[PDB]
RNA sequence: UAAAUUAUGGUCAAUUGUUAGUAUUCAUAUUAAUUUUUUUAAAUGUUUUAUCAUUUUAUAAAGGUUUAUUUUUGAAAGAUUUUUUGUAUAAAAUUUUAGGAAUAGUUAAUAAUAAUUUAUAAUUUUGAUUAGAUUGUUUUGUUAAUGCUAUUAGAUGGGUGUGGAAAAAUAAAAAAAAUAAUUAAUAUAUAUCAAUAAUAAAUUAAAUUAAUCUAUUAGUCAGAAAUG
């Protein structure tokens, strides 16, 4: 739930989001931060501040 | 919703950027920057600027929540006879939710969903749910009956109080029994020989 | 599959799908075959124990007015065959319905001798099995059994039992089965306190064998075309008993 | 149990089926072809609804590449990507619990998630199935063998509660002087 | 009928289709011409080996399009043949000039597309003649007698048991990859040492072995093995949560 | 339901079998219980090719105008015996000819004594309907070693798939009910040498070699070249 | 060759040796006119041989 | 069809109890035009 | 399905069925490396489908009683207000 | 299932936690907190606030 | 997709990123009237039909529409609408059977108004005590007849006039003077 | 592959009779007479009948009266054999008997032979209690 | 021919009869509209009622 | 009947037509369409079973409906050594047509009643019954927007009353009781009513697998542009 993406994305909370990439060795592993931030809907940042 | 030719749920969610063949803006070899916020990202009209849903775009009050406060005090209230339907259910449930296979712990997992489901466990959704773990030897299990009784704020009727007395002596542990009796079977006087022995029910 | 609960679907001025009721006939075999296995385990009651009215003296006498007052249910065993008051006595020999009391002759003295017999009134029936000769129980002298005389006297005791009730009527109405306390053989134990105590010894360790077991003969698979694999078929090991995950001794 | 069966789609019994784990998706052009997994009976009506449990998830046949991450010089994260949303806590509930039918094409996926075994049709065909035999496989639990002791514990924890309130920290539920 | 529409898959690889009206439209009209300073063959000392891997006959015949006619940016999708290797294409001088395109199996040459040269991974000269002696004869193995052992190069070899052509890439065949990819079989040697019908036999011969050795066929052979070998010294084992 | 394979699971629609109980699983479907069907079609297909040259006659050819010569007609009986006997015995014609009717003599179909099965009908009564080759034929019932405790009706005798080595002992006349089998555990103890268990309820043979030796060709361990 | 409508039989030319029948995909099939409920089961019992499954299966045309 | 214009499934389970559509899906003439009328809401709403 | 072995036993008849189920001992032999094969597989296939109730339930346990012990302290919060609105009503 | 949990104990890389397979993180049906969801007024939850 | 512009369309099979996906109904179609009677000559006696109808139900415009909020809602807390009803009792002559008609909340989105409707119920009253013009209170249940889902599950006012009309002798309620509307100009003349 | 849904209920386990689909429409008053004439048609009765609500196979009771009343053949009875055989065939060959033929019943018919008729004869009812009724033989037969 | 098919009069069902019962094992036929009569049918005026000692 | 801010807090409302004295949602515009373009479909033979039988496999033909369509474990998921239970038909809100009026196996109580039981019965102008159009309540289009204007396909009686539920006389693209098979999504020219293509519509080329297609009309007084 995009609302909460800061939360889902840390280690902190149990209820966090998760996600697995399975290598293609088999091996699996957990996402990097690219990826689930990939899984939500896009994200625009630009401070015009200074 | 799914598998008709117009599928919602799969978009419902968020999905990244499939680019793996030309489906029809050259999306596997052409990186899209412009094209996605003009044409693909949804738009608020046709025309108007890139609508986005982003985790940024949503106020920073909805992190800082703590779990479930969101959730208000729902006063339900059912038919009578729906109310008794509900409770012997809760109540069949707790004594054996599935047939042969149940782990002792789906009477209280039935008790809780019975809370859950913003349900008035009775004094008798609370014995049986006793006797049943007590049987399977789940005993911290018959004590957080207890506390459910408890930060219910319940008054364990005698039947009760007996039932997590029992549960008491079978774990052994004094101070266990000694609150329940601080608490609530202190009031508990026996038959003086004046009064009358089963004083008829009131309410 | 499991049990319903109510009939919610038909008017039940008319019943519909109900499995139907059953009536044990006394001329068929099938009331033999449902009165047979009974009596076998009051036989080995009244071979361990002493139940009152079993071992009658002799009949009931009772005007026909108060004889289906007292007698339908009223079984027992006399010292010898002879037929009550106000009845007439038909001898069966059909094979079919004799072939029962095997497994009662098999376990007591065997029979000799079976009839029904049928009230003037022709609605109390009384089916009544003679037994003859010295019984393969050890029955216990505080039997009622015991009492009756026979294993007291020798060789030829001819005692017999009744069984009386109403005709065309359920396997319910037969109360035979509240005689079903089971009771065991204590004169197995008898051996250990009387001059056999210092005749026996017994070993409680088991000795050095070193000799492994004899392997049976080896197997040769089956030859005909058989029905499949009777774990995926339903069939019990034998189609008769076990367990459908127990599927042992089906060919394989 | 009709008097007239649907041809192409019958089930093996009764109306509103169990519940099983599909992984259907709509048949338009390969490259607009991506999977609705989710719960759902056996026995359904036309469309995927009336029997639709509990959407599940979705799966992209069509492998991505690493346009989310940066170009890595890591070649199993420069592969192509295959991805997939599931429901992993209501397809707990649903399989594990309500116990729906888990399909092939489904499963096929889900083990490779991680969630269950890699499935029965699976098959390396570069190998053959295996040769049972008595003397062999009581041979070896004759040789290895775990005892009640150790056994018994696993079962519980692993199919009955688990949450072993330990003992000594229950001592934090057992109350003190005042009302002890 | 219908499906003749469809456009053709394009991969990871492929930029344009051209594959409707105003797809090739806009760039139909570019009436190409060859000047003298178009002219590829003009340009031999910078592109020395995109003149030397030109399969001129083949071009000529199939499409009227000469070694002269060629510019050095041709768009014209003429073929060619690896100096390296040895394959045939059809590639346009344009994407093998501006881009490094060529043969579909010198793709591979190299281990890994990411790290190309770092590798490190031995030569096949230098290490192992037992495939030099396989490989099928190209008089270009004085070359390819140096493609690492961990090359994905499609290569075609000489089989033992039939004889023929089988096309395995170098690395599938002599086992070891680069340290970190995507690993290949434990028995890949055993399984593309033939050919793709007679690669079967060489490998149950030890499988059916164990069935008569122990009466019983259960893979769970070789794990025994490694346990009945390789003990773990210190495997550091997790504080348990029960 | 009661007894499903493994318990219940659910890997495939297979794992439970081709029935997941023993029971029936309707109330108002009785019959559809599993019992040890044994093939109808191919064990009442009677060849008719034994009976091809032999003028048989029929319970209309009595006439005067469609008797046959006796020598025919004793060939119609060797056919028509010989064309009932084409598959088997049904137990109707094996105890028939036993001096009284078989009973208390033990049968097999002809799998009871084949692999680990071990079984035999200690038959206890026989009736023969107005046609013979059909009726009510009752048994003690005995498997592994242990009886039925009354007798039961008998299944597929009136199939022919049977057979019996009538031995003197237990011809058992029409006078005396049947003594019913010992069970080897319970009526009679147990010796090591007079009877030995063919299987238990744990006991599963080691594999055939010649099915071994036929998995492995197929599925492509043992090379299998013409 | 078990269906009346899977008759793979009438196409035994259009292979010409053992591994141009288990070399063959289903694509490759459409290439060489077989149609469409035919090569789907050629596919299948193929895959099936691929395994360890001989197509030692009755016949139902009949 | 986007969600955050809709009021969430789990309040229909907040309303009628947890897991109570199921009981409707398992339904017979559920699909054709009519399914169960799912409560699902705003909480601060109900008329109850 | 249940396959139809060419070596089944072919009802020899023309009225139900040329291929009958009735396996040649071989096949009840070769379906025991079938159908045991699938309990080594649907072993751990159903030892899991318990797995995810000690994993759900020993989830829901926790889940519930935190859920209540918020929803409580929402209860009780929100009941207090409706008497202190009944004091200031009164 | 003995020789796999043989090697499988062997393997070092194993005894981690797979998060996908040891816990059902929030098994009740409905969130831990208000999710962008609309209000009374329709106010959609970027509108709005909790 | 729907927030795309016509010839920014390629492809009507998926949406990439995200957004709605529904079918682009035809709103737009000249719905039309084939007039197959006269204007003298309809079927109907009442309402007849001379142009396209507007159908639907929810979705007839004005868009009338169910509102919970209403009397009931605002004194009874119920567990599924309708069960709780309170009104004027009118009509219990059938023997130990009530009529109670009492509203219910009909909005007006586009208007931004209300108007509540009324209903002459069945009702079940078991020993026939309301007259008509109690002020009761009306519970539903398990059925009781084809048409009652009712019963008198109170009395909020006895008409206690009434009561005592009846206990007098009279009409507890006198009846309407008049009939339904009708065509015809009956003249009753003395 | 069950006809339980196909035809009515009672017409379950229906086997061995051909075309049960005109019982199932034997109601319509068509096919009523239809049956009326096939019934008559097989005779044996004087008033109309057919047969009731909902059997296929034919009364019990009309079928033993049928096969009673249809003559035995054999009006010719002149050697002890023919008489036999007329007994014969009305005891084990009339409808639905109980009783099965006796190797001493067999006995008496074998002993009625003059001529090789009477020897075809009681060779046929030889062939009957070998083969039909399933008896045993005398030791001395 | 003049009212409801399955008339809600005659729509009864006794929960004092053991599950199944009705179903496929035996038949409840009885008079059931006079055990459900009313006090209102009958006339039970609801005396007060004496315990045992005092009555 | 008090100002206040610890400084943009809680996430985008915004209306683009050349008219013709004036009153008035009303020709010409743009948006969504339809008219309009073959890049989504498609085949026959359901399948087991012990056998002339039986186990398994239940809402697309219409059928004309606006006080309307509602229901369960007993089937199955589904796990044990046996007899094992109380959760279902009900509703509730919304119902069209210019000129508007009477309708009817009827209403309630008794009832496991009354083809002739009792009665001051019930539907209706708060718009009934007849007849007419019409598929019924998260899918669109336009608009800044209350609106206005859309959404399919599915339930058309009972008659031996089988089944868990009649929904049951052919019209998937669900693997359908042994891992068949997924190296597969491809589907030949076959169809339904869905499904908006003119995909850089004109100079620098397609790190492809070289596959389909040769590509066009408008106006020319107002108001871009005219004469023979
Ligand atoms: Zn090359
Ligand atoms: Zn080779």
């Amino acid at each position: 739930h995009e609302a909460l993406k800061k939360l889902e994305l840390d280690p902190t909370n149990e209820k966090r989001r998760r996600f697995v990439i399975r290598q293609p060795d088999g091996t699996l592993r957990s996402a990097k931060m690219s990826e689930m931030r990939a899984w939500y809907w896009k994200e625009e940042w630009a401070d015009f501040r200074f | 919703k799914v598998d008709h030719f117009h599928a919602n749920n799969q978009y419902q969610h968020a999905w990244p950027l499939l680019s793996h063949d030309d489906l029809g803006n050259s999306d596997q070899s052409n990186n899209t920057r412009n094209i996605m916020y003009s044409m693909y990202l949804p738009k608020r009209n046709k025309g108007t600027a890139p609508w986005f849903r982003g985790a940024d775009t949503y106020s920073v009050k909805y992190c800082e929540q703590g779990r479930y406060e969101y959730q208000r005090y729902l006063m339900i209230n059912r038919f009578p006879s729906e109310y008794r339907k509900h409770f012997m259910n809760f109540l069949s449930n707790i004594r054996s939710s599935s047939g042969p296979a149940t782990i002792p712990q789906e009477a209280l997992h039935w008790l809780l969903r019975m809370i859950v489901d913003n349900f008035n466990p009775q004094h008798v959704h609370y014995i049986a749910a006793m006797k049943t773990l007590q049987n399977a030897g789940e005993l911290d299990m018959a004590r957080d009956v207890w506390k459910i009784m408890e930060r219910q704020q319940t008054w364990p009727c005698t039947s009760t109080i007996c039932a997590y007395l029992d549960v008491c002596v079978e774990a052994g542990e004094k101070t266990w029994a000694m609150e329940a009796w601080n608490r609530y079977c202190t009031e508990l006087k026996f038959l003086q020989p004046g009064e009358v022995d089963p004083k008829p029910v009131s309410r | 599959a499991k049990r319903f609960r109510y009939n919610t679907k038909y008017p039940s001025l008319v019943s519909y799908n109900k499995l139907p009721w059953e009536i044990l006939n006394h001329e068929t075999p099938e009331f033999h075959m449902h009165v047979a296995p009974h009596y076998e385990q009051i036989m080995t009651l009244a071979a361990s124990t002493h139940v009152p009215h079993i071992v009658g003296k002799k009949h009931l006498e009772m005007p026909p007015e108060h004889r289906l007052r007292l007698l339908p249910g009223m079984f027992y065993m006399l010292d010898g065959d002879s037929i009550p008051e106000g009845f007439t006595a038909n001898r069966v020999l059909d094979p079919t319905a004799l072939q029962y009391y095997g497994r009662l002759e098999s376990l007591v003295a065997p029979v000799q001798a079976v009839r029904m017999l049928i009230s003037d009134d022709l609605r109390i029936v009384c089916n009544s099995v003679t037994l003859q000769g010295p019984l393969q129980l050890p029955v216990a002298s505080y039997a009622s059994l015991a009492s009756l005389e026979v294993v007291t006297n020798k060789a030829s005791a001819s005692f017999t039992l009744f069984h009386f009730v109403r005709p065309n009527r359920p396997p319910s109405e037969l109360q035979l089965e509240k005689y079903y306390i089971h009771a065991p053989r204590a004169m197995a134990l008898a051996e250990f306190n009387s001059t056999s105590n210092t005749s026996w010894e017994p070993k409680l360790q088991a000795p050095k064998r070193s000799k492994r077991v004899t392997p049976l003969p080896a197997y040769r698979p089956p030859q005909s075309y058989l029905m499949g694999l009777a774990e995926r078929l339903a069939v019990v090991p034998g189609s008769s008993f076990g367990r459908r995950s127990l599927m042992w001794g089906h060919w394989f | 149990a009709r008097a007239i069966i649907k041809r192409r789609t019958p089930q093996l019994w009764g109306a509103p089926g169990a519940p099983i784990i599909r992984m259907r998706g709509h048949h338009v052009v390969w490259k607009f072809q991506s999977y609705d997994l989710f719960v759902e009976h056996t026995h359904k009506r036309r469309n995927s609804d009336a029997r639709l449990l509990h959407y599940l998830g979705k799966h992209c046949p069509h492998p991505q590449k690493s346009l989310w991450s940066p170009d890595t010089p890591v070649a199993q994260d420069r592969h192509l990507f295959m991805l997939t949303t599931v429901d992993v806590d209501a397809f707990k509930y649903w399989f594990g619990v309500k116990r729906c039918r888990l399909s092939m094409r489904p499963w096929a996926l889900l083990a490779k998630a991680g969630l269950l075994p890699p499935s029965l049709r699976q098959n390396s065909k570069i190998m053959p199935k295996p040769i049972f035999d008595k003397e062999q496989l009581m041979r070896y639990y004759l040789a290895n063998r775990k005892e009640e002791a150790t056994i018994e514990r696993e079962d519980y924890l692993n199919y009955k509660n688990s949450l072993v309130k330990s003992e000594e920290e229950r001592a934090a539920e057992r109350p003190v002087a005042p009302y002890l | 009928s219908r499906w003749s529409s469809v456009w053709p898959n394009m991969h990871y690889g492929a930029m344009y289709l051209s594959y409707s009206i105003g797809r090739k439209l806009p760039m139909k009209g570019v009436n190409w011409v060859t000047r003298e300073s178009n002219r590829l063959t003009n340009f031999s000392n910078r592109y020395q080996a995109v003149i030397n891997d030109i399969d001129v006959k083949k071009t000529e015949e199939e499409l009227g399009i000469t070694l002269q006619d060629i510019r050095w940016n041709d768009h014209r999708r003429i073929y060619w043949k690896c100096s390296f290797c040895g394959s045939s294409y059809r590639k346009s001088v344009s994407v093998r000039t501006k881009f490094h395109a060529g043969c579909n199996f010198c793709k591979g040459r190299y281990p890994s597309e990411v790290l190309r040269e770092q590798h490190q991974s031995l030569s096949l000269a230098a290490s192992a003649p037992e495939l030099i002696k396989q490989l099928k004869e190209t008089d270009k193995k004085d070359n390819l007698g140096s493609l690492a052992l961990t090359s994905k190069f499609r290569a075609e070899w000489k089989c033992q048991s039939c004889g023929g052509s089988y096309r395995a890439s170098v690395r599938s065949r002599t086992g070891m990859v680069e340290n970190g990819q995507c690993p290949l079989h434990p028995n890949i040697v055993d399984w593309s040492a033939y050919c793709p019908s007679c690669s079967w036999r060489p490998n149950m011969e030890a499988i059916a072995e164990e069935v008569q050795r122990t009466g019983q066929f259960l893979g769970l052979e070789a794990e025994s093995r490694k346990i009945a070998s390789a003990p773990p010294a210190r495997i550091p084992r997790r504080k348990k949560l029960v | 339901r009661r007894d499903a394979l493994n318990g219940g699971s659910s890997m495939t629609l297979g794992s439970k079998g081709m029935k997941l109980s023993p029971d029936p699983h309707r109330r108002r479907m009785p019959w559809t219980a599993a019992k040890e069907y044994v093939p109808g079609v191919v064990l009442n297909a009677k060849e008719k090719m034994v009976l091809d040259g032999v003028k048989l006659v029929d319970v209309e050819c009595v006439d005067r105008a469609s008797q046959v010569d006796p020598l025919e007609a004793l060939r119609a009986t060797v056919a028509t015996y010989e064309y009932n006997t084409s598959t088997g015995k049904n137990i109707f014609q094996l105890a028939s000819q036993v001096e009284f009717d078989g009973r208390g003599q033990r049968f097999y179909r002809k799998e009871w004594q084949e692999g680990t099965y071990d079984k035999y009908v200690t038959l206890s009564a026989i009736d023969f309907n107005r046609d013979g080759n059909k009726g009510t034929a009752y048994g003690y019932v005995t498997f592994h070693g242990e009886t039925t405790t009354r007798p039961v009706q008998i299944d597929f005798a009136d199939v022919p798939g049977w057979h019996m080595e009538f031995r003197v002992e237990r011809a058992v006349p029409f006078n005396a009910i049947v003594p019913p089998p010992p069970s080897i555990g319970t009526d009679v103890p147990v010796d090591p040498r007079s009877y030995r268990l063919r299987a238990y309820p744990f006991y599963d043979a080691p594999n055939p070699p010649e099915f071994v030796e036929r998995l492995l060709k197929d599925r492509g361990v043992i090379p299998d070249s013409p | 060759d078990i269906h009346r409508l899977k008759p793979t039989s009438d196409f035994k030319a259009a292979f010409k040796d053992w591994n141009d029948l288990m070399s063959c995909d289903k694509r490759q099939l459409r290439v060489r006119g077989i149609p469409r409920m035919t090569r789907i089961a050629i596919r299948n019992a193929v895959h099936a041989f691929q395994n360890g499954n001989p197509p030692e299966y009755f016949d139902t045309k009949e | 069809q986007h969600d955050e214009m809709r009021q969430p499934f789990y309040i229909h389970e907040k309303r009628h109890g947890i897991f109570s559509n199921e009981k409707n899906i398992r339904k017979s003439r559920r699909g054709l035009p009519f399914i169960t009328p799912l409560y699902t809401r705003h909480m601060n709403l109900w008329e109850t | 399905r249940q396959l139809r072995p060419y070596y089944n036993l072919p009802s020899k008849s023309d009225h139900g069925r040329k291929m009958t189920g009735f396996l040649t001992p071989y096949r009840h032999w070769m379906w025991k490396q079938n159908e045991l094969w699938r309990n080594v597989h649907e072993a751990q296939f159903e030892h899991l489908r318990k797995v995810y109730k000690r994993q759900w339930l020993e989830s829901f346990r926790v889940n519930a009683d935190e859920y209540i012990y918020k929803y409580n302290i929402t209860k009780a919060a929100q009941l207090a207000q409706w008497e202190y609105e009944m004091q200031a009503q009164e | 299932r003995d020789v796999e949990e043989k090697r499988h104990s062997r393997d070092v890389v194993n005894e981690l936690p797979n998060p996908w397979t040891d816990y059902v993180s929030h098994a009740l049906p409905f969130p831990d907190r208000d999710a962008g969801y609309p209000d009374e007024y329709g106010d959609i939850g970027q509108w709005r606030a909790p | 997709p729907w927030w795309n512009f016509q010839t920014e369309h390629r492809q009507r099979c998926v949406m990439m990123y995200g957004g709605s996906r529904a079918k682009n109904t035809h709103n737009a179609n000249h719905r039309v009237f084939i007039k197959k009677y006269k204007r003298n000559a309809f079927p109907n006696r009442t309402r007849h039909h001379w142009a396209v109808s507007m159908t639907g139900v929810l979705g007839q415009r004005p868009r009338r529409m169910p509102w919970p909020y209403d009397l009931t809602s605002l004194i009874f807390n119920q567990p599924r609408q309708g069960s709780d009803k309170i009104g004027y009792v009118v009509g219990t002559s059938m023997l130990k059977t009530a009529v109670v008609a009492a509203n219910h909340m009909v909005y007006y989105p586009k208007f931004n108004q209300r108007v509540s409707r009324t209903s002459r119920f069945f009702a079940h009253d078991e020993d026939l005590a309301c007259v008509e013009g109690d002020l009761v209170h009306i519970k539903q249940c398990r059925k009781i007849s084809k048409y009652k889902h009712y019963y008198v599950f109170s009395i909020l006012e006895p008409n206690i006039e009434g009561r005592e009309r009846l206990k007098l002798g009279l009409k507890a309620v006198p009846p309407p003077l008049f009939g339904y509307p009708v065509s015809r100009r009956i003249v009753k003349l003395n | 592959a069950s006809l339980r849904y196909r035809r009515p209920y009672w017409m379950l386990f229906l086997k061995d009779v051909d075309n049960w689909k005109i019982y199932t429409v034997i109601q319509q008053p068509d096919h009523q007479r239809t049956e009326m004439l096939y019934q008559a048609w097989l005779g044996g009765l004087d008033r109309p009948y057919t047969r009731p609500k909902c059997m296929a196979n034919q009364p019990l009771w009309l079928s033993k009266k049928r096969h009673i009343l249809r003559k035995d053949r054999l009006d010719g009875p002149e050697t002890p054999l023919e008489k036999y055989v007329l007994e014969w065939h009305k005891r084990f060959h009339s409808f639905q008997g109980t009783e099965r033929p006796t190797v001493d019943d067999l006995h008496t018919a074998l002993d009625l032979v003059e001529r090789p008729l009477d020897l075809s004869y009681a060779f046929q009812l030889l062939n009957q209690c070998r083969n039909v009724n399933n008896i045993r033989f005398a030791k001395d037969t | 021919e003049r009212g409801l098919y399955f008339p809600i009069n005659h729509r009864i069902v006794d929960r004092r009869i053991a599950s199944g019962v009705t179903v496929e094992e035996a038949d409840v036929q009885s008079r059931y509209r006079r055990e459900l009569r009313t006090s209102f049918a009958t006339g039970e005026t609801r005396q007060t009622i004496p315990p045992a000692w005092s009555a």
